[PDB]
C-alpha cells in the first residue's frame, strides 16, 4: 500500500504544479459570425496562445462546428468573458447580431459571464454610410429619431446602443462595448484589460466586500 | 496605593454583559460563515475562522473579569486564572489585530493586484501565517505568565495584572507592546483598504450603488477600528509614559478603564462587521 | 410529435396563422421569419415586450392568441418558429439551417 | 418510497467543471474529466488518483474509460476522439461536429457522435468509419449502450431520439414525443426502453411516449439522466443548482441531492450500483452512499 501511497503522493505534486499552471492561465471565448474577422483580432478549435504582461491567455475559437451552436456554448461558462465580434457593415445580420448577443444576456449559464463586445468592421461602416447605398433608417426607424465626421460616430453609436440596451434591460454580468477593425494590434490589451475588470469584480464577489 | 474603583461597579458590568450577549451568539455565527469559505478554495476564510476563534477565546476570559468587577475588584479565584485571563483580555486583541490586517491584505493582493500574487494567496500560506501568530502569542504569553509578580494585594483586594504605580517591566514592555500592536497594523489596515476603495473606483463594470455600499462598509470597518481602539492604545502609552506615582494612576483609572470596555466592544463589532454585512449570507 | 401548420399566402394584406399542437404554446416564444432566412419579430411570454426588425416596425404587425399566431400582411416564404427555451428569454438557433421547431411556409406576393 | 442519501467522499482537486465521468467496469477506479485539460483516474475507496494524464484539448464533452480498462477516450470539442494508452494511442479524425459522447463497444472499437447529426463507429487500430448513422436533423448531444452493443440511440435537439443498430447502419424507428432539446440519454437497465431528459423541464421515458415528469415549480430542464442498478430510481441531474432524484415508475419526485454549489454536468452510475458520483461545475466530484 506504500507504492500507491508515494505514488500518490507525486500525483498531488503534479497536481498541484497544474493548479498553479492552470490558475497561471485565462480562458476566453471568441465568437461572431463568418463574415466577422475574428481572426484578424486574433492576429476542431483554432486554438490561440497569446500573454500580456507575463500572465498567458488562451482565446479559443470555435470555427469547426455548424449553425446550431445552443448546447456546446455552455461549456465555456467557466471563462473569464466572451470576445463577441460583430459584422454590423452588413445590416441584414445586423439583426442577427442582436438577437445572438440577446440570446447570450439571457441565457441561464452566461448571466454570470460579462461579455466583450467588439465592433469588428468601423472602417467599413465609416464607408457605407458615407456612401449611403442602404439607409439605416430603413433597417431600423428608431435612428430617424435617435441623437447623440458626425455621421459616421451617430451611426456607430447607435449600433452600439442597440446591444447595450438589451444588455442594460436585463448589475452581475457587465457588456463591455468596444470598436476595433483589422488594422488594430491593440485588441489584446483590451482583452487582457477588460478580463482583469472582470477579475477584480469576482474578487469584490468573493472577498465579500460588496 | 488604594484606588477609589467604583466605575467598574458602576459601567463595567453593562458593558460585559451586552457584550457577552451579542457577539457569542454573533462570533458562533461568524465562525459557522467562515467555514462555509473554507468549503470554498476561498484564502479569506481562514483569516475570519481565526479572528473569530481568537474573539471567541477573548470571550472566554469576561465573566472571571464580570465576576471581579462585582466583587468590589477583588480576585478570589487561584492565581491560574488571573494570570490567564490576563493574557486573554490584554493579548488576545493584538491576535485579532493582526487576523485584521490578515484579512486586509489579502483583499488587498486579492482586488488590487488580481493576476500576481497567487502563491501567497493559498491556504498553505494562510495556515503558515496562522501558525506564525500563533508562535507570537505563545511567545508573548509565556514571557507575561513566568512574572510571579502579575497579581498584587492591596486593602485585602487582589487586583490581576494591574499595577499602581506602573512596575518597571510592565511599563518598558508596553512600549513594545503599543508599538507593534498599535502603529504598523494601523498603517496596513489603511494602505489595504486605500488600494481596494482605489481598484473599486477604477472598476468599469459596476454600477454606482454598489460602489457607494463598497465605500459605505469599508469606511464602517476603519471608523469601528480606530474608534474602538485609538483611545486605549493612547491611554496605555500615556499611562507608561506620564505616569511615576500612585495619585496618577487613580487619576487616570476611570479613562484607562472605559477604553478597556471599548476594547471588549471589539469583539461584538468585528462579527457583524466582517460577516453579516455581506450580501453573501444573505 | 411535434408539428405546426400555417394557413394563408397568395397574391397581395393577409391572415398569417399558425397552426400549432403538441406542445404547451404558452410556454415557449415565437418569432418570424422570412426567406436569408431572416428573423422578423417576437412576442414575449404575456403580449408584452414586443421588439420589431425595422423593415418591419411600421408595416406590419404581430398578435398572439391562446396555439395560433397572427400576423398581417401590409414577398417570400413565412415559417413560423419558436423558441426552445420554455420559461426563459433566450433563443438562439430560430436563425439556425434545418431547425426543426419551424413552420412550413406560405408564398405570399 | 422516499429515498434520501448524502455524500460519502469528495474527489476533490480538480480545476475547472467536471463536465463527464465515467466508471470501469471495477467501480473501485473511475475516470473523471474536465474541461481544464486533465484526465484524472481516480481510485473511489481510498480517494488515491491512481493516475492522472494530461489531454491535447482542455474541453473535453466526454470520456470514456474501456471495459478493458487500457484505454481511455477523451472526446472534446475539438474533432477527435482521442485515445490515451494505459499500461496517446490514437487520434481519430472524420467527425464534423463536437464529440458530444464516446462509448466503447469493445476493446478495438469506439462508437461515437458529432455535433453534426451523424454519429459514426470506428476501428481504433485503423481510425476508419465502419459505419455511419447520419439520419438525425438536430445536434446528437448523448450516447446510450444496452448491455448489448448491438443498439444504441442518440438523442438529438430537435426533440427527437432514434435507435440504431451497428451493423445495419440505419434508423428503424423515431420518437418525438419531447418538445425541446434532448441533452441526456440513458437506455433502462432492462429491456428497450430509455429516458430522454430535455430542456422543457420535463423527463419522459420512451419504449416500443409512455411517462413524464413535471412540476409547476421546475421551470429548468434536464442535464443528466441514468438509473440505477435495478432501474426502480431515476437520479436525473437539473440545471438548478441542486440535483434531483425521480421514480422511473411513480410520476412523484422520490427527493433530493443538494450539496453541490453549481449545475450537476454529469450524473454517472457505478456499474454495481454500490455508489453514485454527480460531478457538477462546481470543479467537485461528491460521491453519494
Ligand atoms: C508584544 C505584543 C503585545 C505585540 C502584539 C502585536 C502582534 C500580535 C501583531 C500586530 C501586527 C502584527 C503583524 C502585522 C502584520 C503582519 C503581516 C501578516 O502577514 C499576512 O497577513 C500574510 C497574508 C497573505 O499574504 O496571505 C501577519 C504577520 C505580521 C508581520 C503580524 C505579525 C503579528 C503582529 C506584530
Amino acid at each position: 500500500e506504500k507504492a500507491q501511497r508515494e505514488a500518490n503522493k507525486k500525483i498531488e505534486k503534479q497536481l498541484q504544479k497544474d493548479k498553479q499552471v492552470y490558475r497561471a492561465t485565462h480562458r476566453l471565448l471568441l465568437l461572431g459570425a463568418d463574415n466577422s474577422g475574428k481572426s484578424t483580432i486574433v492576429k476542431g478549435i483554432f486554438e490561440t496562445k497569446f500573454q500580456v504582461d507575463k500572465v498567458n491567455f488562451h482565446m479559443f475559437d470555435v470555427g469547426g462546428q455548424r449553425d446550431e451552436r445552443r448546447k456546446w456554448i455552455q461549456c465555456f461558462n467557466d471563462v473569464t468573458a466572451i470576445i463577441f465580434v460583430v459584422d454590423s457593415s452588413d445590416y441584414n445580420r445586423l439583426q442577427e447580431a442582436l438577437n445572438l448577443f440577446k440570446s447570450i444576456w439571457n441565457n441561464r449559464w452566461l448571466r454570470t459571464i460579462s461579455v466583450i463586445l467588439f465592433l469588428n468592421k468601423q472602417d467599413l461602416l465609416a464607408e457605407k454610410v458615407l456612401a449611403g447605398k442602404s439607409k439605416i433608417e430603413d433597417y431600423f426607424p428608431e435612428f430617424a429619431r435617435y441623437t447623440t465626421d458626425p455621421r459616421v460616430t451617430r451611426a456607430k453609436y447607435f449600433i452600439r446602443d442597440e446591444f447595450l440596451r438589451i444588455s442594460t434591460a436585463s448589475g452581475r454580468h457587465y457588456c463591455y462595448p468596444h470598436f476595433t477593425c483589422a488594422v488594430d494590434t491593440e485588441n489584446a490589451r483590451r482583452i487582457f484589460n477588460d478580463c482583469r475588470d472582470i477579475i477584480q469584480r469576482m474578487h469584490l464577489r468573493q472577498y465579500e466586500l460588496l | 496605593c488604594t484606588i477609589d474603583h467604583t466605575i467598574h461597579q458602576t459601567l463595567a458590568p453593562v458593558v460585559y454583559v451586552t457584550v457577552l450577549v451579542v457577539g457569542f451568539p454573533a462570533n458562533c455565527l461568524s465562525l459557522y460563515f467562515g467555514y462555509l469559505q473554507i468549503k470554498a478554495r476561498n484564502e479569506l476564510g481562514v483569516y475570519l475562522c481565526n479572528l473569530t476563534v481568537a474573539d471567541l477565546f477573548y470571550i472566554c476570559s469576561l465573566p472571571f473579569w464580570l465576576q471581579y468587577v462585582l466583587q468590589h475588584d477583588n480576585w478570589s479565584h487561584g492565581d491560574l486564572s488571573c494570570q490567564v485571563c490576563g493574557i486573554l483580555l490584554y493579548e488576545n486583541i493584538y491576535i485579532s489585530v493582526g487576523f485584521l490586517c490578515c484579512i486586509s491584505v489579502d483583499r488587498y493582493l486579492a482586488v488590487a493586484h488580481p493576476f500576481r500574487f497567487h502563491q501567497f494567496r493559498t491556504l498553505k500560506a494562510a495556515v503558515g501565517v496562522s501558525v506564525v501568530i500563533w508562535a507570537k502569542e505563545l511567545l508573548t504569553s509565556i514571557y507575561f505568565l513566568m512574572h510571579e509578580e502579575v497579581i498584587e494585594d492591596e486593602n485585602q483586594h487582589r487586583v490581576c495584572f494591574e499595577h499602581y504605580p506602573i512596575q518597571a517591566w510592565q511599563r518598558a514592555i508596553n512600549y513594545y507592546r503599543f508599538l507593534v500592536g498599535f502603529l504598523f497594523p494601523i498603517c496596513l489596515l489603511l494602505a489595504s483598504y486605500q488600494g481596494i476603495l482605489r481598484a473599486v473606483r477604477r472598476s468599469h463594470g459596476t454600477q454606482k450603488s454598489r460602489k457607494d455600499q463598497i465605500q459605505r462598509l469599508v469606511l464602517s470597518t476603519v471608523v469601528i477600528f480606530l474608534a474602538c481602539f485609538l483611545p486605549y492604545h493612547v491611554l496605555l502609552l500615556v499611562r507608561s509614559v506620564w505616569e511615576a506615582s500612585c495619585d496618577f494612576a487613580k487619576g487616570v483609572f476611570n479613562a484607562y478603564h472605559f477604553s478597556l470596555l471599548l476594547t471588549s466592544f471589539n469583539c461584538v463589532a468585528d462579527p457583524v462587521l466582517y460577516c453579516f454585512v455581506s450580501e453573501t449570507t444573505h | 410529435q411535434v408539428q405546426l401548420q400555417e394557413s394563408g399566402g397568395g397574391l397581395v394584406s393577409l391572415r398569417l396563422s399558425c397552426a400549432a399542437s403538441g406542445f404547451t404554446f404558452s410556454n415557449y416564444k415565437m418569432n418570424w421569419v422570412r426567406q436569408g432566412l431572416e428573423w422578423v419579430s417576437d412576442i414575449s411570454q404575456s403580449g408584452a415586450s414586443i421588439s420589431y426588425t425595422g423593415s418591419v416596425k411600421g408595416r406590419f404587425t404581430i398578435s398572439r392568441d391562446n396555439n395560433t399566431l397572427y400576423l398581417q400582411m401590409n414577398t417570400a416564404v413565412y415559417y413560423c418558429a419558436r423558441c426552445p427555451a420554455p420559461f426563459t428569454r433566450d433563443c438562439f438557433d430560430v436563425t439556425s439551417t434545418t431547425y426543426a421547431y419551424r413552420g412550413q411556409g406560405t408564398q405570399v406576393t | 418510497g422516499r429515498i434520501q442519501m448524502r455524500t460519502r467522499r469528495t474527489l476533490r482537486g480538480h480545476l475547472a467543471k467536471i463536465y463527464a465521468m465515467h466508471w470501469g467496469t471495477d467501480s473501485r477506479l473511475l475516470v473523471s474529466a474536465s474541461q481544464d485539460g486533465k484526465l484524472i483516474i481516480w481510485d473511489s475507496y481510498t480517494t488515491n488518483k491512481v493516475h492522472a494524464i494530461p489531454l491535447r484539448s482542455s474541453w473535453v464533452m466526454t470520456c470514456a474509460y474501456a471495459p478493458s480498462g487500457n484505454y481511455v477516450a477523451c472526446g472534446g470539442l475539438d474533432n477527435i476522439c482521442s485515445i490515451y494508452n494505459l499500461k496517446v494511442s490514437r487520434e481519430l479524425a472524420g467527425h464534423t461536429g463536437y464529440l458530444s459522447c464516446c462509448r466503447f463497444l469493445d476493446d478495438n472499437q469506439i462508437v461515437t457522435s458529432s455535433g453534426d447529426t451523424t454519429c459514426a463507429l470506428w476501428d481504433i487500430e485503423t481510425g476508419q468509419q465502419t459505419t455511419t448513422f447520419t439520419g438525425h436533423t438536430g445536434d446528437v448531444m448523448s450516447l446510450s449502450l444496452a448491455p448489448d452493443t448491438r443498439l444504441f440511440v442518440s438523442g438529438a435537439c430537435d426533440a427527437s431520439a432514434k435507435l440504431w443498430d451497428v451493423r445495419e447502419g440505419m434508423c428503424r424507428q423515431t420518437f418525438t414525443g419531447h418538445e425541446s432539446d434532448i441533452n441526456a440519454i440513458c437506455f433502462f437497465p432492462n429491456g428497450n426502453a430509455f429516458a430522454t431528459g430535455s430542456d422543457d423541464a420535463t423527463c419522459r421515458l420512451f419504449d416500443l411516449e409512455l411517462m413524464t415528469y413535471s412540476h409547476d415549480n421546475i421551470i429548468c430542464g434536464i442535464t443528466s439522466v441514468s438509473f440505477s442498478k435495478s432501474g426502480r430510481l431515476l437520479l436525473a441531474g437539473y440545471d438548478d443548482f441542486n440535483c434531483n432524484v425521480w421514480d422511473a415508475l411513480k410520476a412523484d419526485r422520490a427527493g433530493v441531492l443538494a450539496g453541490h454549489d453549481n449545475r450537476v454536468s454529469c450524473l454517472g452510475v457505478t456499474d454495481d450500483g454500490m455508489a453514485v458520483a454527480t460531478g457538477s461545475w462546481d470543479s467537485f466530484l461528491k460521491i453519494w452512499n
